[PDB]
């Protein structure tokens, strides 16, 4: 029927991909910019991150399906360089197309990519070193990880707080941090502000002066089924269907109310002492009107609306366990964080559970009145947390600022593929795809993406220099010495995710509509 | 509608917003504002000076324009002075890019340029802040400071509102020296004169008020949207109008139902029973004889006005109010608020933060005008609580800034030398905008403003003397600004200007 | 109704589809590879090396393509492979023959050439078809891994080697007639989800996933004896059909439950007997199946008799009314291995069966539930060799030098056969050499000169065994290179291919019905 085949068919693909990637050149580093995305929600989405932009709103393309995988994959395997990958592949395609514009087989162009990547892989294995997982060494990476994804001024104000969270680990082996991400957000007078909180914070509390404002010894009773019920991990059935059933429904519920609040107040005396310690009730549901001020005046702090994520982080953080219920039970089961402090900022009541038995859960309170800012900065925290963790999980960190890309392109020195000349193109196409990031920065910086880059190489070819384009002024400098470092796991993973799709490109010569 | 490619979002959608930024401020700002008609989702005419209001009134398509709209409301809430200004400077600031785009500068470059320059400008502001005035027990002191503060958004009788808007905020807080978001209710009541607008501390229900007074002394209100016509939301007792015999028996019970009504109200107690719902004669004839005060069929606004201030929750359903569901006022005394007979409560010692100022204009847009102006008078006193720090009227400050920033521009070098020197230029749009409203050119003003070379005090106001555009000391003239009012204005305008600059196209199918 | 079509017009339409279908997959097939990517109207991309996967997802044209899917199936129906070969091979002979030959004007020798071009395959193959030891896993492994690689996959090959090298030998029908070439029910590949490559655990006999589905069932009784029905289940499949009553709401609930409480009483009738396994073709309900498990009696439910019978012979299971009631017991052991493997709490009962009726349903375990699907295809392509090698030890080495081997022996015989016949026979002599030459045109350079070198190589050096490398393009001995092209496959390919192209000429006409 309708079939597009061979050389002319793959054009639209490489026309799309290379055409689709070149918009992301506005991104990847502080001289690049956050790209505005809007959806049917009309939400202005400001991200220099490729993944965010890529998977939300775009133009229909056959390549649009495949590219949505890789920037996800690099976000998955790292949390950084999702903007990076995209600009390499079409740069390789633009290279590759020339040889196919030379008529030289996409098959012979395909089969030359892989050694070249391995070369650079092996080479990036060479130009890597085992670096510190030290917070300051992470700052070197955190500064660098954030900027190539999120904004530099954001990066700077994030750099200390991002590392501090991933530094709070127990020495987890995780390349990204599950519970070190606890994101509180707020409408503020600062469209962008982020507070750094180790431990867990509550979605909502309930603060009363009757309740203890400061609970120092905090036995946290964190419960889904709430005060309205009586010795229940499960809600009780209502019947409003008929009069006489509803007539007996509203009278006895206060017993369910009374015993429950009683369950705590006698248990605080048990668990927390009388006034001796502070008590913490968490109501993950509403708080009863009697029980609200009744738990209040007994020294108990009843907390309205803690999440199920607050539920799990608390248990992990404070070493206790969340209940469904307020019944008399030992203090240890009841969560204990060495501080429960309900910090009401804005209109939102944030209950800290702090001095946690595990500083696994750690929280960041994001701020803004403007949502798009609250979108940006709250999004700006995560990638580094995932990125910079790849510095603190890995003893190795690969040096950043594109200094290593000029380094392989010549280290790929050719007729090393004396084999055929298809791999010699596969390397020749690949050597240039390396440089798209060193290009795009000096591009996004002053002067030339090339004149500096060839300076970089002419420099880097000089001994003792692993030298690179500045992410800012675009000028030559040695990158590893500035500390500017992309996460180690990025590059090696990046190269695979880069080459495969561009490799997948040439194997598809047919498209059928 | 929204998504576009081909540099339509940046050089196109952005600058078009800057066009909107003009004449929402340009003639609508300065020491005076100017009015621009607004027809409403249910059609009617609104004249407006201040930016944020009319632009909130404008549902805006451009995501570019959409972002700065937010900052003006942040300003208006926070500040209120230069709420018009947040547009013009940001627009005059953003329009500087296209030439730099033809010059070839980078968004990453120029954002930094205005950034360190507004961080420089924020450093320069304190000195162009000229003297200070604060007495928050003094209406007349607060008046003149609010006078130009309202005047900047008001062309009208400036001192009288200034008096009144200073009257309340001074007298509504015994602790003035602090100010809270809404400290002044206004019951908009047309008729009489514009001077018939009057300050009355404590809640005014502009509504009809019935029931025979048992206590005018205390007002404790069980607060209700509940109809006392006999209608409770959960199960309604609605009057039967389709039969004469059914109405005959029900009205005889509406006396005694309202008895069971007024009591559960006044069991936990009420002096006024605040009624947002409907009332029946047999309910009222009883409530008259029962002697509880029904302020009847109350405006949801009056209801909200009450629900906010007394800290009580109106009950749609009829049910005994608990302490959360009952409000308390100093007094309930039936009195004309602006010569319009209603019930006016008193709150000074009760809570405060409510001074109910009857707004009496000749037309509703005048009654919108006096409503428009105090918006800054509200916030500028709040600014005046936050600082007495005083700046002269706008346009004197911005020239010294330009003097700073231009030479601060040549001390940049690197392409931001352009951007910072541009940041100096967005300052001069105000005297222009002022010269526009007053019908002259900035260039003369700019020439004169640089002529004396003073920088932060002498300026052309919004003037009839602008016939020949003419400078005057703005500080002494009473046309005045404040550090915050100027500081926040620069901080939010540049922010909203530089953040809309980083934005890019939206790829969309 | 009545519809008439005529002449070249349809036969050219015959030429178009299959030939156009023959394009991408010929480049896809073999180590030299590409991808046929279907464009869904939404932009959905589907890229495979199987055009028949792509052909179905969109309109299948009537004249060529409607028959080609079926000759695609037929080849894959028979040996378990070869959808992608026959289509391009039939597309070959379809392409150049008729019009040319019909410009030489005759339908006859065209059809007749297919015959005598077909047997020259049969002739030159089995002469140069190289025998391999069928008792040797390895001598079968090198030919099996050649045929497990049908598209990209040597990965599960070595692992699909071992299972099939074991399984097809043990393959017997329930007739047990011959071993060897077999139906895929007498060699079944059921991919078993989860686990890891270590659990792959070659299974030569049938498996019953329904033998032990539960932990409460029979636990590892070395010889399971499945007792069929007949008394242990007395026959009631019916229902009491009790009269209606409006008073009890339970009568609505109880009458439907009566269906499955009969087998319950029948499963109670089973318990007394303790058949270690129970097989029911009527099926047993789960409310009935409670009481079987707790007895340590596993239950094979909703399985047919032949499923059980082959197994009752394979697992060697006495088939009786009751264990204590003589129906003349079958044997106690037909098998040497009963392995019940658990991924999750759903148990997979594998009984390895040596030369039994069984199903020869072979266990495979990928690293997870997914790559199983290729192992099965690998195993089926693997078991295809093991059924082909145990059929044909002789199977031609070629990189398509076999695809030349006929072609050049044809032109040789074209000189021998003469008549006008030779010209079709010489025209169809050309069509065969294109597939590998495409693969070594996928290589590069001058692929016809390589073909000339091939032809030079052909009659001089060797037809096929010595030949051209498919992916390298070098002229090499294809047993020495280790590339194996199964005789039957090749035997099936042109055969299946020549057949369809015969009818495609014979059809100048379709109707509308």
């Amino acid at each position: 029927a309708e079939v597009a085949r061979a050389q002319a068919a793959l054009a639209v693909n490489i026309s799309a991909a290379r055409g689709l990637q070149d918009v992301l050149r506005t991104n990847l580093g502080p001289k690049g910019t956050m790209k505005m995305l809007v959806s049917g929600a009309g939400d202005i989405k400001l991200t220099k991150d490729g993944n965010v932009l890529l998977h939300e709103m775009q133009i229909q393309h056959p390549t649009a399906s495949l590219i949505a995988k890789v920037a996800t994959a690099q976000d998955d395997i790292t949390g950084d360089g999702t903007t990076s990958n995209v600009l390499i592949i079409g740069e390789l395609l633009k290279q590759a197309d020339l040889y196919i514009s030379e008529g030289l087989h996409p098959r012979i162009i395909t089969e030359g990519f892989e050694a070249a990547k391995e070369k650079a892989l092996q080479f990036l294995e060479e130009v890597k070193v085992s670096r510190e997982m030290d917070r300051e060494t992470l700052i070197d990476v955190a500064r660098t990880s954030l900027r190539t994804k999120v904004h530099a001024e954001l990066a700077d104000v994030l750099t200390e707080a991002v590392v501090d969270s991933i530094l709070a680990i127990k020495k987890q082996d995780e390349p990204i941090d599950l519970f070190m991400i606890e994101i509180m957000e707020m409408k503020h007078k600062s469209e962008t502000d982020t507070s750094l909180i180790r431990g867990l914070v509550l979605d909502h509390g309930a603060r009363h002066p009757d309740m203890k404002k400061r609970v120092e010894d905090a036995y946290i009773l964190t419960c889904n089924v709430s005060l309205e019920y009586e010795k229940t991990e499960v809600n009780s059935g209502f019947f409003y269907k008929s009069a006489e059933e509803r007539e007996k429904l509203v009278k006895a519920e206060r017993k369910f109310i009374e015993d429950r609040v009683k369950k705590i107040i006698e248990l605080k005396r048990k668990v927390c002492g009388d006034s001796d310690k502070g008590f913490v009730v968490i109501n993950q549901k509403g708080i009863d009107p009697f029980s609200l001020d009744a738990l209040s005046k007994e020294g108990i702090v009843a907390l309205r609306r803690a999440k199920r994520r607050n539920m799990e982080r608390l248990t992990l953080a404070c070493g206790g366990v969340a209940l469904n219920s307020f019944d008399d039970l030992s203090p240890d089961c009841l969560g204990h964080a060495g501080l429960v402090y309900e910090y009401t900022l804005g209109e939102e009541k944030f209950t800290f559970i702090e001095k946690c038995n595990n500083p696994r859960s750690v929280t960041l309170l994001i701020k803004g009145p403007n949502k798009h800012t609250l979108t940006q900065i709250k999004d700006a925290v995560r990638d580094g947390l995932r990125a910079v963790k790849n510095a603190i999980d890995d003893g190795c960190v690969v040096p950043g600022a594109g200094a290593v890309e000029v380094a392989m392109a010549e280290a790929l020195i050719k007729h090393k593929p004396s084999v055929k000349g298809r791999a010699q193109l596969g390397v020749q196409a690949f050597a240039d795809a390396l440089l798209i990031i060193p290009k795009v920065l000096a591009q996004n910086s002053g002067f030339d993406l090339q004149e500096t880059l060839v300076k970089i190489q002419a420099e880097h070819s000089e001994s003792g220099q692993l030298v690179g384009v500045d992410l800012n002024t675009g000028e030559p400098m040695v990158a590893a010495e500035v500390g500017v470092w992309d996460n180690y796991c990025v590059k090696k993973q990046l190269l695979h995710s880069c080459t495969v799709i561009a490799t997948n490109i040439l194997l598809v010569d047919e498209i059928m509509r | 509608a929204k998504h576009f490619s081909g540099l339509e979002e940046a050089v196109y959608r952005n600058i078009q917003a800057c066009k909107e930024l003009a004449q929402t401020t340009r003639t609508a700002y300065g020491p005076n504002g100017m009015n621009k008609m607004v027809i409403n989702h249910l059609e009617k005419l609104f004249v407006t000076n201040d930016a944020a209001t009319i632009l909130r009134e404008l549902e805006v398509q451009h995501p570019a324009a959409k972002m700065i709209v937010m900052a003006s409301h942040m300003q208006e809430q926070e500040v209120g002075d230069g709420t018009n200004f947040v547009l013009v400077f940001a627009g005059a600031l953003l329009e500087l890019a296209e030439e730099l785009l033809r010059i070839g500068l980078s968004v990453s470059e120029v954002i930094e340029g205005y950034e360190i320059a507004c961080r420089k400008a924020h450093e320069i502001l304190p000195n162009l802040v000229c003297c200070s005035a604060k007495n928050l027990r003094d209406i007349d002191e607060v008046s003149s400071l609010l006078r130009t503060s309202i005047m900047s958004k008001q062309y009208g009788n400036e001192v009288f509102l200034a008096k009144l808007i200073a009257q309340a905020c001074v007298s509504i807080f015994p602790d003035s020296g602090h100010f809270n978001v809404d400290n002044i209710r206004v019951c908009k009541i047309l008729g009489s004169g514009i001077s018939s607008s009057s300050v009355l501390h404590g809640m005014v229900f502009k509504k009809e008020t019935e029931g025979d007074v048992t206590s005018v002394k205390d007002a404790k209100i069980a607060v209700y949207s509940c109809p006392f016509d006999g209608m409770i939301t959960e199960t309604k007792g609605t009057v039967l109008i389709k039969t004469a015999e059914e109405l005959m028996n029900f009205s005889k019970g509406e006396e005694n139902l309202m008895d069971a009504q007024v009591k559960a109200i006044a069991d936990t107690g009420a002096n006024v029973v605040v009624t947002g719902g409907k009332v029946a004669d047999m309910a009222l004839h009883y409530a008259n004889k029962y002697n509880i005060m029904l302020v009847r069929l109350n405006s949801k606004w009056d209801l909200r006005r009450l629900c906010k201030t007394v800290g009580a929750t109106a009950l749609p359903r009829l049910t005994p109010p608990v302490l959360e569901e009952m409000g308390h006022c100093d007094s309930v005394y039936l009195s004309e608020v602006g010569d319009t007979q209603v019930v006016v409560f008193k709150h000074e010692k009760e809570d405060g933060a409510i001074s109910t100022i009857v707004l009496r204009g000749s037309t509703d847009n005048l009654m919108d005008d006096i409503e428009r102006a105090v918006d800054d008078g509200v916030n500028t006193f709040k600014v005046l609580t936050r600082d007495k720090r005083l700046v002269p009227g706008g346009g004197a400050t911005e020239i010294e800034l330009a003097k700073q920033i231009t030479s601060y521009g040549e001390t940049c070098p690197g392409l931001e030398q352009y951007a910072i020197k541009k940041f100096a230029e967005a300052f001069e749009a105000i005297p222009r905008a002022l010269a526009e409203n007053s019908g002259v050119k900035a260039n003369e003003v700019i020439s004169k403003l640089y002529a004396v070379h003073q920088e932060g005090n002498k300026n052309v106001g919004l003037d009839i003397e602008a016939e020949v555009p003419a400078v005057k000391d703005m500080l002494e003239a009473g046309i005045l600004d404040t550090y915050l009012g100027k500081y926040w204005a620069i901080k939010l305008a540049t922010n909203a200007a530089v953040t809309v600059l980083r934005v890019d196209q939206i790829i969309m199918a | 109704n009545t519809k008439r079509e005529s002449g070249r017009k349809v036969q050219s339409g015959n030429i178009n589809a299959a030939k156009t279908i023959a394009d991408i997959i010929r480049t896809c097939l073999g180590p030299k590879s590409m991808m046929k990517m279907l464009l869904d109207p939404m932009g959905g991309i589907v890229m495979t090396n199987d055009g028949n996967a792509i052909l179905r997802e969109i309109q299948v044209q009537h004249p060529a393509a409607k028959s080609m899917i079926e000759i695609s199936r037929t080849q894959d129906e028979e040996v378990g492979d070869g959808t992608t070969s026959v289509i391009i091979l039939a597309g070959e002979m379809l392409s150049v023959a008729e019009h040319f030959l019909e410009q030489q004007m005759h339908p006859t020798v065209v059809i007749s050439a297919y015959r005598k071009a077909l047997d020259d395959m049969i002739s030159t193959l089995k002469k140069i078809s190289i025998p391999v030891d069928i008792s040797d896993s390895d001598m079968m492994l090198n030919i099996i891994n050649s045929s497990i690689t049908t598209k990209a996959i040597s990965r599960w090959s070595s692992l699909a080697c071992n299972i099939a090298l074991d399984a097809v030998k043990m393959v017997q029908f329930e007739e047990n007639g011959r071993k060897e070439i077999d139906i895929k029910k007498y060699a079944r590949v059921e991919k078993i989800p989860g686990g890891i490559i270590e659990d792959s655990c070659v299974l030569r006999g049938v498996m019953i996933n329904k033998d032990v589905t539960h932990p409460r069932m029979r636990r590892y009784i070395k010889n399971p004896r499945i007792v069929l029905l007949d008394s242990s289940l007395e026959y009631k499949k019916g229902e009491s059909q009790t009269d209606i009553e409006i008073t009890r709401e339970e009568d609505f609930t109880r009458i439907l439950q009566m269906e499955e409480e009969y087998i319950q009483q029948l499963c109670e009738d089973i318990i007394q007997l303790k058949p270690d396994v129970v097989i029911t073709e009527k099926g047993i309900s789960d409310l009935a199946q409670h009481y079987l498990m707790r007895a340590n009696i596993t239950a094979i439910r909703r399985v047919r008799k032949t499923d059980n019978n082959r197994i009752a012979r394979a697992c060697g299971a006495r088939i009786v009314s009751r264990p204590e009631e003589l129906r003349e017991d079958d044997v106690g052991t037909g098998a040497g291995l009963l392995e019940i493997k658990k991924i999750g709490d759903e148990y997979f009962t594998f009984i390895t069966d040596c030369k039994d009726p069984k199903a020869c349903t072979i266990l495979l375990r990928g690293a997870s539930k997914e790559i199983l699907s290729e192992v099965e295809r690998n195993l089926q392509d693997a078991m295809q060799v093991c059924r082909n090698v145990l059929l044909d030890p002789q199977l031609v080495p070629g990189g398509g030098a076999s695809e030349m081997a006929v072609a050049h022996a044809l032109t040789e015989k074209s000189k021998a056969m003469t008549g006008v016949e030779q010209w079709p026979y010489r025209a169809v002599a050309q069509a065969l050499e294109v597939i590998p030459r495409t693969l070594i045109q996928n290589c590069g350079a001058s692929t016809i000169r390589l073909l000339t070198s091939l032809r030079a190589k052909h009659t001089q050096e060797n037809c096929e065994t010595w030949g051209v490398n498919g992916e390298t393009g070098t002229l090499v001995d294809m047993k020495e290179l280790g590339i194996w092209e199964p005789l039957a496959v090749k035997l099936q390919t042109y055969k299946t291919a020549v057949e369809t192209a015969v009818l495609l000429l014979r059809i100048d006409d379709i109707v509308s019905g």
